[PDB]
RNA sequence: GAAAGAAUUAAAUUAAUAUAAUGGUAUAACUGUGCGAUAAUUGUAACACAAACGAGUGAAACAAGUACGUAAGUAUGGCAUAAUGAACAAAUAACACUGAUUGUAAAGGUUAUUGAUAACGAAUAAAAGUUACGCUAGGGAAGGGUAAUAUAGCGAAAGAGUAGAUAUUGUAAGCUAUGUUUGCCACCUUCGACUCAACAUUUCCUCUUGGUUGUAAAAGCUAAGAAGGGUUUGACUGUUCGUCAAUUAAAAUGUUACGUGAGUUGGGUUAAAUACGAUGUGAAUCAGUAUGGUUCCUAUCUGCUGAAGGAAA
RNA sequence: AAUAUUUAAAAUCAAAUAUAUAUAUAUUUGUUAAUAGAUAAUAUACGGAUCUUAAUAAUAAGAAUUAUUUAAUUCCGGAAUAUUAUAUUUUAAAAUAUAAAUACUGAAUAUCUAAAUAUUAUUAUUAUAAUAAUAAUAAUAUGGUAAUAGAACAUUUAAUGAUAAUAUAUAUUAGUUAUUAAUUAAUAUAUGUAUUAAUUAAAUAGAGAA
RNA sequence: UAGCCUUUAUAAAUAAUAAUUAUUAUAUAAUAUAUUAUAUAAAGAAUGGUACAGCAAUUAAUAUAUAUUAGGGAACUAGUUUUUUAAUAAUAUUAAAUCUCGAAAUAUUUAAUUAUAUAUAAUAAAGAGUCAGAUUAUGUGCGAUAAGGUAAAUAAUCUAAAGGGAAACAGCCCAGAUUAAGAUAUAAAGUUCCUAAUAAAUAAUAAGUGAAAUAAAUAUUAAAAU
RNA sequence: AGUAUGAAAAUGAUUAUUUUAUAAGCAAUCAUGAAUAUAUUAUAUUAUAUUAAUGAUGUACCUUUUGUAUAAUGGGUCAGCAAGUAAUUAAUAUUAGUAAAACAAUAAGUUAUAAAUAAAUAGAAUAAUAUAUAUAUAUAAAAAAAUAUAUAUUU
């Protein structure tokens, strides 16, 4: 009412891309934890880098985080999120049930990739 | 293998917990590069502060001697005294 | 095939628990019963929980003695969580510690025990008011936010409107707008009159226009555009308001620190005097009544009214 | 082409992922706009300018609004090139680019480049030598109120204490030392001159804030 | 006084911080179904009752040409045709601060291992300041789902924080100034001019709607599914 | 309120250089032209100093506050003066002297040398490290709690 915190209600595009290029930058850490396991798995066989990389068969971490942070319906990649989950979270004391995700503190570093399946 | 950590968000909005994730990784200030052996204890430390961090594969790791002398410019320019 | 056992399974803690509520309880912590009345005993208590301190809570183990039990063992009050109070000063008993020249005393100490500081970590054995005659050191522990209230519109239309919800009208409820009202928060400690007014339009009059079984004419009601011009004298009252009288085309509503006191007034409201009615034992007091009653300033800056000089012409 | 709920990716349909190599299970994503309602008081207030494109028509514009995105998507190992600067010599135009998996600006961020201080290690030179001084390399650290802890400078006084007008002190101007301080030069005044340089001991020892 | 800060140190010191392994199951093998091994799946050792979800018991609400109970509605000498009120059964629907039969994530927390040692924890001697806090987000109590309100609960920042963005800006987005230099990579934010920096693709808008503080019910005109 | 000196500042008039009469805010910093002044290596296409062309940036300072450019406090300016000091004590730390002793040295006296108890006539290994011993509570005596002393040389 008083003070006036000029945040405006939609992001402009270059935060948009801003927001892809973060989302994929957490995805691409996800994707090297897990290439890293994988490697050191074949280099503990016996296998060395060369051929852990060339490896058909892939090793699937065994952690509880690494696992859920890889299956899809847990933490979406970007490409796999929607538009909408991109850039609006989850809210129960908005009109609409969202709000702009640039709008949640330290947004460029927490992570939100789910809201619930029908809001 | 060495995962090759770096610190590339600040850490001036961040809560004390994962804070303490971060200097538990060895990692200082902002830019700040660290080889780690890989190890699921390590990636789980990194994957709970992943949004904070670039991570990336090698076969070997460099000490911060060889960072330094791979980090070093280049002189353009060979002295002869007289 | 049938009796009598042992019991097992489902259900139950809703009854009962000394007492609130919560947790627990049938393997019972609930209930019945025999002994008993003993552990509702004594000297050390580790270690934990809780925790500023002071306090509080659970308790293994060693030693002395009891009651119950064939035995194993159980019992240091109550199924648990409230049921409470420091130190000083007094008082009673025991202990055999000290006995101010010595002896005994007196007195002190150790152990046990008693009385409550309910503002309940308890100032002292012992204590209420008033100041508009008041004083010092400090803090502030109309604007700003809100829109419950007030005002206004919109949607829908139950009902009036001789007939027909929508000419007019629109009663409970719904959605919003204003920040003029009464309140709410605590960032920030003069009401009326006189004079001069500037601004808005949510238009009172004046111009243009739509509707009106409910516009025959005239006078009207309702609504759209419209802020150019205009918008009151007097009696009562301190009054803004209000009731009247006489006028008017009309006698519109607001904003400007509810405009304007370095522009005037000082009638109301703000202290010192006094009296009345009430309250109080009294000092004295009153969102009571009445008479009287002390604040001033030569314009530096901005702004404004009107004059001049310098200048680039 | 007519009767025509609803504003949807749940269900269905279509593309993709992870298991599957003759096909299936699981997962992710894709379902409307414009206007009206609209709303006050010093002055219009996207910060302002201004922003919607159009043949003839020239080097050369056509959102600067909204919604998805690219710097070719694409996956978890591809190219598509009006680019701009080539031509033999061909004669309606002609060979070839870079540069596109990381366009651009952008902080006192990070790196590089140099300097200071402290510490952890390794070295070099010089004279508790297992030290001291200076320097070199790698690494870490150096915002700060209330507050804590180290170090130093200016002033004055007491002890020791040469030198001397070719000096000392003070003032102004201009230079030097990583500079609250001292120093060098010139000029001016006073003085045959230091409580002097340095080490100690002490303060009426540092003022834009009462 | 405790809590938060500072100086100097102590060792039979890593006791601190963070994460991983703990489990259940499948497949394929072995070894000796039971293991061991490998791979994979599952929100994955022990503790808890919030969200969500639910109507079990408790507390509350609705319905019935279905039943029990009571006064009992045209013939009448005890016994009805019934859209007759209330209570109890039956069936089907519902919610709650002091309701959880189901039940998350975060969370509490254990041993070993790994990483952090130019780093934590504990302990000894000694010295303070503080005990008026403020916003922004997310759950709440009160207020009216009001307040730049008030009261506490997790972050973060200001307090005591310069620098970039938010036009201006204690608290928002990014980032923590030892001194310089200015080549490189940048964060948030931006690239028509003021003002450092851009070229494109696909649709929609015609209302200057909008372009860095989205105003509601409703009304009109337009879009496709059968 | 001594004497002499006194280019100390605030303050006033005048002169000189420079800028200023189409431009708006803590009066300053940086960027950058131009005028002037000085310069006994300006060799210059030089250096330095003074000066509001012009451009960008810039919300006085303390106090007190959650928070101040704040229209919250205090200040017309300058010079001088103006605020953690003394004794008498206790505890802790560092160094220095001496050291199972130290300070005094006339006698005394204060710490240390033994822990404990309210106190009393009690007080530390029976041929070794707590399992022994001393004190306090309890005593046949132990056990139990808490402290403390013993593994060539006493701390
Ligand atoms: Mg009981
Ligand atoms: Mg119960
Ligand atoms: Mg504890
Ligand atoms: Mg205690
Ligand atoms: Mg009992
Ligand atoms: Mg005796
Ligand atoms: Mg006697
Ligand atoms: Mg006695
Ligand atoms: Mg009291
Ligand atoms: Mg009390
Ligand atoms: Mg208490
Ligand atoms: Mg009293
Ligand atoms: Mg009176
Ligand atoms: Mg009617
Ligand atoms: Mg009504
Ligand atoms: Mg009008
Ligand atoms: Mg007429
Ligand atoms: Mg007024
Ligand atoms: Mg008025
Ligand atoms: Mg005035
Ligand atoms: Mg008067
Ligand atoms: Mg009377
Ligand atoms: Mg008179
Ligand atoms: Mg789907
Ligand atoms: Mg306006
Ligand atoms: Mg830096
Ligand atoms: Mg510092
Ligand atoms: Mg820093
Ligand atoms: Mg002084
Ligand atoms: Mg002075
Ligand atoms: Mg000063
Ligand atoms: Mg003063
Ligand atoms: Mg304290
Ligand atoms: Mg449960
Ligand atoms: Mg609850
Ligand atoms: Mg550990
Ligand atoms: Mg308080
Ligand atoms: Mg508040
Ligand atoms: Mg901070
Ligand atoms: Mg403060
Ligand atoms: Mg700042
Ligand atoms: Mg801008
Ligand atoms: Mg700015
Ligand atoms: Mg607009
Ligand atoms: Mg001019
Ligand atoms: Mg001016
Ligand atoms: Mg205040
Ligand atoms: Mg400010
Ligand atoms: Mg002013
Ligand atoms: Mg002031
Ligand atoms: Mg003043
Ligand atoms: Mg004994």
């Amino acid at each position: 009412g008083g003070l006036l915190w000029k945040i405006p209600w939609r992001m402009s595009t270059h935060q948009k891309t801003r927001q892809r290029e973060r989302l994929r930058n957490v995805d691409q850490v996800i994707k090297q934890l897990t290439l890293g396991l994988h490697v050191q798995r074949c280099q503990d066989k016996g296998l060395t880098y060369q051929e852990a990389m060339e490896s058909k068969k892939k090793y699937k971490p065994r952690s509880k985080s690494l696992r859920l942070l890889n299956k899809p319906s847990v933490f979406p990649k970007e490409n796999q999120m929607s538009s909408k989950d991109k850039y609006w979270t989850f809210d129960k004391k908005a009109v609409g049930y969202r709000k702009g995700i640039h709008k949640v503190p330290k947004w460029t570093k927490i992570s939100i990739r789910k809201a619930p399946k029908f809001f | 293998v060495f995962y090759k950590v770096t610190l590339s968000r600040s850490l001036i909005g961040v809560p004390h917990t994962t804070k303490s994730i971060v200097k538990s990784l060895g990692l200082g200030k902002r830019g700040s590069i660290v080889y780690k052996k890989v190890n699921p204890a390590i990636a789980g430390s990194l994957a709970k502060v992943k949004e904070l961090v670039k991570v990336e594969v090698t076969e070997h790791e460099l000490t911060p001697s060889q960072q330094r002398e791979l980090r070093k410019s280049n002189p353009g320019f060979i002295v002869e005294k007289r």
